[PDB]
């Protein structure tokens, strides 16, 4: 049992500095493995990117020539990435992967980090009830992801998110649940929105109107 | 450098069918370094069949796999709802390893009409400025759906975004959302906003309106 | 189904030097068990004992368990299957054809379609398939791969459907691919409910993680028994960590071995050793095997009987198969059939080669050539006989040996095999030697001569090639029979013929000794053949052949009839015993 | 561990440092594209498959190979392209399978080796200095006085045994030595110690290059610099000790306990099992062989981070070396002799002639036409064996130079003289005696001499016979088929003036023709005989009254020469290949 | 010709390290085998080791394995020794010498150096005392002591050098570090105690000269 | 480790005679002896190398042998310039051994010390120390032993004796006797004598000084 979890920055701007880590319990980096790192981009297209060995010696593939540069610290046994080339190409999940050197296949892989890399900035989120099923309309902000759940978990099933759609670099998401007419208006709901970029948690209560 | 290239991209089939994928390199390869890993929504890839017939631990013994030189396939003898995933060929036998563009096989469902429901600004967007009309059309099969906007029968297709999301792991339908966002001068002008929803399981389109400014 | 194999104790001597001491081993079906050990570790004498392939060898004290029950010594054959590390197949016979003459003889039941089920079943399960009516043949460029032979082998063994199988170093000849590729054979026939145990001389370092247990014996003690994870954690504790590049399988082996190059080594490896083994039998390991073997003798769960199904046809049946397996064997090898054929007849044109015509005159040669002619034809054809059956036999030797210590059929079996196919050879080889060298010489025009001349040639071809098998049975290098055949043969023709020294002014010894060799018999016909009806012309001592007669082996004409009764009685003596001379060679 | 002690070096090479380097050599049977440079201290081990069918890389380095041709490249040995001449100064080769001979020391061994390969300036003490010099370097002073045998099994180890296959090579100074599978037969501790050795060799000034398939993880750990091979195309050159970090740095790990020479080897290998893995396999080692070869591009040497004895000194020690062997192989005499005299005591009984009624004149033409027939059976026999079984020392003694085909043609012959005399004797006497021929001391004198003759003719038969023909077996038939011919044509069997043409051309050369008239020319020369009648008649009748007796000893001469002109033709003009 | 060329004389303190040299000439000094010799006096000569230049090796003596480092730089054709942890039984005279055999087993020392004396002592420079010796009441004796100097050499005579003969010198002996010298006369009767004397003493080391006159007295 | 070992380390000699020099291995070293010759403030010469065989340079009065592991070197018609250190080394194993060495001297009819007991100088008075020396010249054979007496008690501690080698001129041997004390233990008492206890006398000549 061998624990990957990956950890660093969110949102970043380009032309700056950006050190992802993997922190790796269970199993010293050490010992056997070869100790990765994989990106994949919004396409669902994955992509090989290097290792260090436990010996130390690293390997990058090339066409990514001379863009970045993979670490470690023994004793804490850290796992470090440090791409310069900070371009915004580079958005996407990143996750680290263990490598098994016999045959070479990745049997453990990480949780993965979302890397965002833009200029834009921080916005808080505008958020509109929606009723005439009910349910939430979340938009005017950046950067991703956003939480969105319902008072105490009352509307857990029969509801419908609306992966977010970004434009001029500001996204618009949206959430909808059908709840029959035998209980409502009388059981109150309410949206729930929480924005770890700017740590903005709003709950709205959702009345219906003529 | 060895590219690999998988087929076919999208696939559907219903329960118990045998499902086969294909992985094609570009040049050729050896059957020891061929690997298989599945991964789902939400989370990182798994590592399914290393190589090329030799199961990892914990698949439901249900899967194979098979191939040599040039062709090499991934075959589900019986599918089931676990099964609705992305599957990404993975090869090691030139350095540096590379990854196909992955399988996505859905299951089939019988089909059904969408709910549609056009919903008004609220009173937020009101006093801002601005407004967005939001057209959603839930729980439909297939995904192959058409929908048109109108304001006093004239079509606005600029400015109109919209979304959907994958199979849902619930019903096994689709669901989609479309938000028009228009200007409160443009808003508060017209009184009659309507969605034609067109598909493949009727003859003809549901077609709703919402008939107030 | 949890089948299981497991041995209490196990000491083993010979005399006067003890093999073994005090192996205990437990392993279960599904698993695999590799054996390691160098020079003098006894690894192999642990097989040769659990296969019962010793008999009487030397004393073994041991207490084999299967399945809950102890074995006798009399039901190791029937319990346990063995591939030796070394397999001599017929090259002129395919897979299928190998299989199935190995089907024939395995089992009693009939319904011939049955066999092939089986057979096709062997060459489904090792991949064989593949390689079926193909003709074995030479090396893999021109026949038949290594792997391939292996598993042929292997095949032949699961004819029999065994579920206990020990294999002698199966990866001794092969590539590392090869070998690679048997071990993952092995480890997969090991799954199917199956107990599986082989030695491995040299193993390489993928195979560490593949098999299930690991035993490492040295001279006979055992040092360690457990699964990888458990050897790793044993040796670290004992504070021997290993090597960062190193083979587990090396430094293990270099480890618990002992350099005698020296006497300090000696000393020296010998103590860590000890204490190595020493540290093994005090450890939760040992006991845990200890109990496991203790459990299985109180668990009235799963007894079971001997596998492998001894259906065990009779005598002629085998005689049949054997028969038409040789005779199969000999007719798809033309360069065999060819020299079979026609040796005689090189032999013929090369004695016509010399002497065109006999030449009546006696001055000119009429008594001389007609001697000389019938001496080197008793002389030279028992050697082409002998020839006949040392460059043929020793390939059916070996298969008989291996065949045999399997069970399926005693050695003598195939010595009869052998001694009948050849039959009909060695008659059509004699005919067409006299069809040409007789007429052409000219040696006496009437046709009844000519048949007795034939049949009188006919019986030293096989009385040469009897003698040369029965030799073979107990000496193992055939360039040896072949000195020693030529030897008595042209000692033989020396002693028992008349045609050079006349019988009756011999020393007794002589003609006593001269009495049981077959040339004095085969002499006496054929000079009576030849000169009873002629009339010589031209010093020039006799004018009628009735004087030569009577000057050689004077009255022979009147035992003419007696004296084929007495040379073809040597054919049948001969065969008798070469039945007894090959099972004295079971004991060897 | 395995074992530490002295590590001191006492046989150093004493001349400037030697080269050898290697330009995209191109050899097809082969070897695709070699380039490497090493000078003197450094030890090269060669790992992975890396040969050619029935040669190895090292055979083709020193440019004696078989089966094929060096296409391209080139080879320079100390700054001069290769030659046969710089091969034979400077490299000494040991070889996979020799034999040394059974019943010499070591001190023996060396000393006859040093007689023949050291200056003719060189004095007795100057000889036995080098000796000691080569025992003392090779840890050979403890077990220097015991047998090297191999055939008398009893006696010092196999280690031991390829410690003086190296000091035979070592003796005359070598500046590079070149050994095909030094650790083969050895066990762990023996290899080890072994490689230690070639090592120390290494560090004494000298160039040490070693082929070495799948070597042990306590071996690769020794190693200076590693080739490594998948086939004639190379895949890394460099440091041992690095090989990992090389790999790994291009994408390709290796496990930790994991023996890396093994690992790698089977990665790179290529499995001909079916087309698709083949040509996928064929395509990763060219990839990863081109990597290597930019990988090291700027790199220099692509390494990753006197009278001499003559031909009487050499036969004189060829002499002495065969008969101090052979006479010390009393088993081997024992054999022969007990053989010689059953056989000739079984002719002499079956012909006694004095306790009984005297012979007659056939049965006494008979006995000695048996006298002179019977004897080659088992002088063929054991001349071609002995010859197959001396192959390989003739071969490799020759291919290095040591000694000339005429030397070791003249002590071949002589050396078998005091064997050969005593095996006369024993055959010859009991039979004369126990078939009671001609007295006097003349008959007999002349009776044992054309005996002498005839089966010293037959020996050199048989020798010329086994140098002549690729296998024992096939030298075997020819030399029967002659026995044979030989026999039929001897005038006994058949007569002499009733034969075709060819027969006749036979009969006039035939060994065992002319010793049955001969021996039959003195038991009837003019003794009368009781059957009286004249001896010369009798003689006339069956065609022997010409050729007076001193022609039939030259004749028997003129045979045997002939034979040696046949052998040391067939010796000097045909290689004698081992196996 | 052939000539080894050692280095000049030491003097250290105990605990600190020596390095001496010898430069090989007339030969290929770089694949012969060079050996070092102690010679300690009061015994014979101790061997140090063997050094092997192209290669480095050294052979050692397992006494000396921890005390002296033997390398060489071919360049310029010197080898060199290095004493380490000197103690005061390092004090001797250390020889380098080439073998007359280019292979290196046989110690058979064809050509030597000069010899490169090492003294291992806590001592300081000091000049002499210098004592004339009394003949007292009564051929006849006289002579003189120079006690307490260090280091060594130290020339003493008699009346400026012209007292050719009839002199004894007695070689020093380092006592608390150091020396003591001391020299005698026999003189005729008609010469004392009637003519004069001179005992002289020089000593380079310490930069000193006494001239200790002695005249009749006592 | 082969020890060699050299008895007899003085030989005494006369010129024109023949020297005889023993050398014994503890082991087998098969004749790989090799002699040297050395001088005082010279480096050793090499003499003989293996066994028998006389180096280049050397004369031919210089000769050896051996049987076993004892060998000999042998000096005929014996010149000045021969009489020095001999040694014995073996080259056969590592560690290399020498021998103890053996030295010659000139023959020569025994002779008594002239000895002389001289007290301390006012200059030494005057520095508080004190010594009393004294002397023994030309004297043979070399083995004198001379104890010092105070007021006839024994003193063990504080006496060098500085002896020199035999002399080129005389072909004796001189010695010298020194007794360190300080100022007050000196004067403490009346009078010093040492006495040389030596091979030509049964008892030894006593000498003797006092003052006032």
């Amino acid at each position: 049992d061998v624990q990957l979890q990956e950890s660093g920055p969110g949102l970043v701007k380009p032309s700056q500095s950006l050190s992802l880590t993997c922190t790796i319990t269970g199993y010293s980096i050490t010992s056997d493995y070869a100790w990765n790192w994989i990106r994949q981009f919004p396409g669902n297209k994955l992509e090989w990117m290097g290792y260090i060995s436990y010996s130390g010696t690293t390997y990058y593939n090339p066409s990514l020539k001379s863009r970045f540069s993979i670490t470690r610290d023994t004793s804490r046994n850290q796992f470090f990435l440090q791409f310069n080339s900070v371009t915004t190409e580079d958005t996407g999940t990143y996750f680290c992967a263990r490598m098994i050197t016999t045959v070479y296949y990745f049997d453990y892989w990480g949780q993965g980090t979302t890397l965002t890399v833009s200029s834009a900035k921080t916005t808080p989120p505008s958020v509109y009830p929606l009723a005439p099923t009910l349910g939430c309309l979340v938009k005017g902000y950046f950067p991703e992801p956003v939480t969105v759940t319902w008072n105490s978990g009352s509307l857990s099933s029969g509801v419908h998110t609306f992966p977010a759609v970004l434009q001029s670099d500001l996204y618009t998401l949206s959430s909808s649940v059908t709840v029959p007419s035998s209980t409502w208006p009388s059981e109150t709901v309410t949206c729930n929105v929480a924005h770890p970029a700017s740590s903005t948690k709003v709950d709205k209560k959702i009345v219906p109107r003529d | 450098q060895i590219v690999l290239t998988q087929s076919p991209t999208i696939m559907s089939a219903s329960l118990g069918e045998r499902v086969t994928m294909t992985c094609t390199a570009s040049s050729s390869a050896s059957s020891s370094y061929l690997h298989w890993y599945q991964q789902k929504p939400g989370s990182s890839p798994k590592l399914w069949i290393y190589s090329t017939s030799n199961l990892a631990s914990g698949v439901p013994a249900r899967f194979s796999g098979s191939g040599s030189g040039t062709s090499y396939s991934l075959t589900i003898s019986n599918m089931e709802a676990e099964d609705a995933a992305t599957y990404y060929c993975h090869q090691h036998h030139r350095s540096p390893p590379t990854f196909g563009a992955g399988t996505k096989l859905e299951l089939k469902r019988a089909d059904a009409a969408p709910t549609v429901s056009i919903f008004p600004p609220s009173s937020e967007q009101l006093t801002s400025g601005g407004a967005s009309v939001v057209c959603f059309l839930n729980n439909f099969y297939p995904k192959d759906i058409n929908v048109k906007w109108k304001i006093d029968g004239s079509e606005r297709q600029n400015g109109v975004l919209n979304s959907w999301t994958d199979q849902d792991s619930k019903d096994s339908t689709y669901s989609m959302s479309s938000t028009a966002t228009l200007t409160k001068d443009e808003y508060e002008r017209h009184n009659s906003y309507t969605c034609e929803a067109t598909h493949k399981t009727s003859t003809s389109p549901i077609v709703k309106s919402f008939n107030r400014a | 189904e949890p089948h299981s194999l497991g041995i209490l104790h196990a000491s083993y001597s010979v005399s006067t030097r003890q093999i073994l001491k005090d192996v205990s081993l437990y392993v279960e079906s599904g698993q695999i068990m590799c054996i390691l050990g160098s020079s003098g570790s006894g690894k192999t004498t642990l097989l040769d004992a659990m296969s019962g392939r010793l008999g009487r060898a030397g004393t073994f004290l041991g207490e084999v368990y299967v399945n809950g029950r102890a074995l006798r010594r009399e039901q190791f054959q029937d319990c346990f299957s063995y591939v030796l590390q070394s397999d001599t197949l017929l090259s002129s016979l395919t897979v299928r054809e190998t299989l199935h003459y190995t089907a024939l003889l395995a089992i009693r039941r009939g319904n011939p379609g049955s066999f092939q089920k089986k057979v096709e079943a062997v060459m489904a399960e090792l991949s064989l398939s593949h390689v079926a009516d193909r003709l074995i043949g030479n090396y893999s460029l021109g026949g038949i791969s290594t792997g391939e032979r292996r598993r042929v082998s292997i095949a032949a063994q699961l004819l029999q459907d065994p579920k206990v199988m020990l294999f002698d170093e199966p990866t001794t000849g092969l590539d590392c691919m090869t070998a690679n590729q048997i071990v993952v054979l092995l480890v997969e026939l090991a799954r199917r409910n199956r107990i599986v145990v082989l030695t491995i001389h040299q193993p390489r370092s993928e195979l560490f993680q593949l098999f299930d247990k690991i035993a490492i014996l040295s001279f006979g003690e055992l040092i360690f028994c457990g699964t990888p994870a458990e050897m790793l954690d044993f040796f670290n504790d004992c504070g021997y960590p290993c090597p960062e590049h190193s083979n587990p399988f090396d430094f293990y082996m270099d480890l618990t071995s002992v350099d005698t190059q020296s006497k300090e080594r000696e000393i020296e490896t010998s103590k860590r050793v000890q204490m190595i083994e020493s540290a093994y039998k005090k450890s939760a390991i040992c006991h845990k095997t200890l109990k496991n073997i203790e459990r299985m003798k109180h668990l009235k769960t799963l007894p079971m009987v001997p596998f492998k199904t001894k259906d065990s046809p009779g005598v002629f049946s085998k005689l049949g198969v054997l028969l038409r397996r040789v005779t199969r064997n000999l007719v798809r090898n033309k360069l065999a059939v060819i020299t079979r054929l026609l040796q005689n007849l090189i032999m013929g044109l090369f004695l016509l080669f010399f002497v065109l015509r006999v030449r009546s005159n006696v001055l000119k040669g009429a008594i001389q050539d007609r001697v000389g002619l019938l001496y080197q034809f008793v002389g030279a054809t028992p050697y082409t006989g002998m020839l006949n059956a040392v460059n043929l036999f020793p390939v059916l030797r070996a298969v008989s040996d291996q065949e045999s210590q399997d069970g399926l059929y005693q050695k003598w079996q195939m010595m009869l095999a052998y001694a009948l196919h050849v039959l009909p050879f060695s008659v059509v080889a004699t005919m067409i030697f006299s069809s040409v060298c007789y007429w052409t010489l000219g040696l006496h025009p009437e046709v009844a001569r000519f048949g007795y001349f034939s049949a009188a040639l006919l019986a030293p071809h096989l009385i040469g090639e009897f003698l040369t098998l029965v030799l073979l049975g107990i000496v193992q290098n055939p360039n040896i029979v072949n000195s020693v055949v030529a030897l008595l043969s042209i000692a033989g023709v020396l002693v028992g013929s008349g045609f050079l020294r006349n019988i009756q002014e011999m020393p007794i010894p002589f003609k006593i000794i001269s009495y049981f060799t077959f040339q004095k018999y085969c002499s006496e016909i054929l000079v009576v053949n030849e000169f009873y009806g002629l009339n010589f012309t031209c010093m020039c001592a006799f004018t009628q052949g009735i004087q030569f007669i009577e000057k050689t082996c004077p009255g022979a004409t009147s035992r003419f009839t007696m004296n084929f009764l007495i040379l073809y009685s040597f054919i049948p003596a001969l065969v008798i015993l070469g039945i007894v001379v090959f099972k004295i060679r079971d004991h060897l | 561990f395995s074992s530490e002690s002295d590590n001191s070096l006492y046989f150093t090479y004493s001349g400037q440092p030697n080269t050898l380097e290697v330009r995209d050599l191109n050899y097809q049977v082969g070897i695709q594209n070699l380039s490497f440079k090493v000078r003197s201290g450094q030890m090269l081990a060669i790992i992975g498959s890396s040969g050619c069918g029935r040669a190895s890389l090292l055979d083709v380095i020193t440019g004696r190979g078989h089966g094929g041709k060096i296409k391209s490249g080139q080879i320079w040995i100390n700054g001069q392209p290769s030659s046969p001449q710089l091969v034979r100064k400077c490299v000494a080769h040991v070889r996979q399978h020799n034999q040394l001979l059974p019943n010499l020391t070591v001190r023996e061994t060396l000393a006859f080796i040093a007689q023949m390969r050291l200056p003719r300036t060189f004095s007795q003490a100057q000889r036995d200095k080098r000796v000691e010099d080569v025992i003392a370097e090779l840890r050979l002073r403890q077990c220097a006085d015991t047998r090297v045998g191999n055939m008398y099994v009893r006696g010092l180890s196999g280690g031991e045994r390829r410690r003086v296959s190296i000091g035979v090579q070592l003796l005359w100074n070598p500046g590079i030595l070149i050994l095909d599978e030094p650790t083969s037969g050895l066990d762990s501790f023996t290899a080890h110690n072994l490689v230690k050795t070639l090592s120390r060799l290494a560090k004494g000034n000298r160039l040490v290059l070693i082929s070495l398939h799948q070597p042990r993880s306590d071996i690769f750990r020794l190693f200076d610099l590693v080739l490594l091979m998948t086939s004639g195309t190379p895949i890394y050159l460099g440091a041992a000790q690095h090989m990992v970090q090389y790999f790994t740095a291009i994408g390709y790990p290796c496990p930790r306990y994991s023996n890396p020479a093994d690992f790698y080897v089977d990665l790179t290998s290529i499995d001909r099992r079916s087309r698709e893995q083949e040509l996928a396999t064929r395509e990763k080692a060219q990839s990863l062989a081109a990597l290597f070869l930019e990988k090291v591009r700027d790199l220099d040497d692509f390494l990753w981070k006197t009278k001499m004895p003559g031909a009487v000194q050499q036969f004189t020690t060829l002499i002495r070396r065969q008969i101090s062997n052979d006479f010390r192989d009393l088993p081997t005499l024992l054999i022969h002799g007990a053989e010689a005299c059953l056989m000739s005591m079984t002719i002499g009984f079956l012909y006694f002639g004095h306790g009984s009624i005297q012979l007659s004149f056939m049965d006494t033409a008979a006995l000695l036409f048996m006298i002179g027939a019977l004897i080659p059976f088992n002088v063929i026999l054991d001349v071609i064996s002995k010859c197959y079984s001396e192959r390989a020392m003739l071969y490799y003694e020759l291919e290095d130079g040591l000694y000339t085909t005429g030397p070791y043609f003249f002590a071949k012959i002589l050396g078998e003289l005091p064997e050969h005399c005593a095996y006369i004797i024993i055959y010859g006497m009991p039979t004369y005696w126990l078939a009671n021929l001609r007295p006097g001391l003349q008959p007999f004198l002349l009776h044992f001499l054309l005996v002498w003759l005839v089966v010293f003719c037959c020996r050199i038969m048989a020798l010329a016979a086994a140098a002549l023909l690729p296998t024992f077996h096939m030298a075997s038939f020819f030399s029967n088929a002659l026995y044979n011919s030989f026999y039929l044509a001897g005038g006994f069997m058949i007569n002499l003036s009733s034969l075709w043409t060819v027969p006749a051309w036979i009969s006039k050369v035939s060994f065992l023709r002319w010793c049955f008239e001969g021996l039959m020319k003195i038991q009837f020369s003019r003794r009368t005989y009781k059957m009286a009648v004249s001896g010369d008649k009798i003689l006339s009748v069956m065609e022997l009254d010409s050729y007076p007796l001193y022609a039939i000893y030259l004749i028997v001469i003129g045979l045997s020469g002939g034979f040696m002109v046949l052998y040391y033709v067939s010796l000097r003009f045909i290689k004698q290949k081992p196996s | 010709q052939v000539h080894l060329q050692q280095s000049g004389a030491e003097l250290v303190r105990p605990g600190t390290s020596v390095k001496m040299s010898c430069k090989a000439a007339g030969y290929t000094f770089t694949y012969w085998w060079i050996g070092w010799l102690k010679q300690r006096p009061g015994h014979g000569l101790e061997w140090i080791g063997d050094f092997f230049p192209v290669s480095g090796h050294t052979n050692f003596n397992e006494k000396f394995r921890d005390k002296a480092t033997l390398t060489a730089d071919t360049s310029s054709s010197t080898a060199y020794m290095q004493l380490n942890s000197l103690t005061s039984e390092d004090s001797a005279i250390y020889y380098c010498a080439r073998k007359q055999d280019s292979s290196g087993p046989l110690y058979a020392m064809d050509y030597w150096g000069q010899g490169t004396s090492v003294t291992v002592s806590s001592a300081k420079t000091t000049p002499p005392s210098v004592y004339p010796l009394a003949p007292g009441s009564a051929m006849v004796t006289l002579g003189c002591l120079v006690k307490g100097y260090f280091p060594e050499p130290v020339t003493v005579t008699w009346n400026s050098g012209s007292l050719s003969s009839g002199v004894h010198t007695f070689p020093a002996v380092l006592q608390s570090d150091l020396y003591t010298l001391s020299s005698s006369v026999t003189v005729p009767s008609s010469t004392w105690p009637s003519e004069t004397v001179t005992c002289n003493v020089a000593h380079p080391a310490s930069s000193t000269k006494v001239d200790k006159k002695i005249v009749p007295r006592d | 480790d082969i020890q060699m070992t050299q008895s007899s380390s003085y030989l005494s000699v006369s010129l024109g005679g023949r020297v005889t020099i023993t050398c014994k291995a503890s082991d087998h070293i098969n004749n790989w002896l090799a002699w040297y010759q050395q001088k005082p403030g010279n480096a050793p010469r090499l003499l003989i190398s293996a066994a028998t065989s006389l180096e280049t340079g050397v004369p031919s009065r210089f000769s050896g042998s051996g049987s076993g592991k004892d060998y000999t070197l042998s000096i005929i018609s014996l010149q000045t310039e021969d009489v020095a250190t001999y040694y014995c080394q073996q080259y056969w194993s590592t560690p290399f051994t020498f021998g103890s060495g053996t030295k010659l001297e000139i023959k020569r009819a025994d002779a008594a010390p002239t000895v002389s007991i001289f007290p301390p100088s006012s200059e030494q008075l005057t520095s508080g120390g004190a010594s009393v020396v004294c002397f023994l010249n030309n004297f043979y054979p070399k083995d004198i032993n001379v104890k010092w007496k105070i007021d006839g008690s024994e003193r063990q501690n504080g006496v060098l004796n500085s002896t020199t080698d035999q002399d080129s001129k005389d072909s004796t041997y001189s010695m010298s006797s020194t007794l360190t004390l300080t100022k007050d233990e000196y004067e403490r008492h009346n009078s010093y004598t040492c006495e040389a206890t030596h091979k030509t006398s049964t008892s030894p000549i006593v000498k003797s000084f006092n003052r006032a």
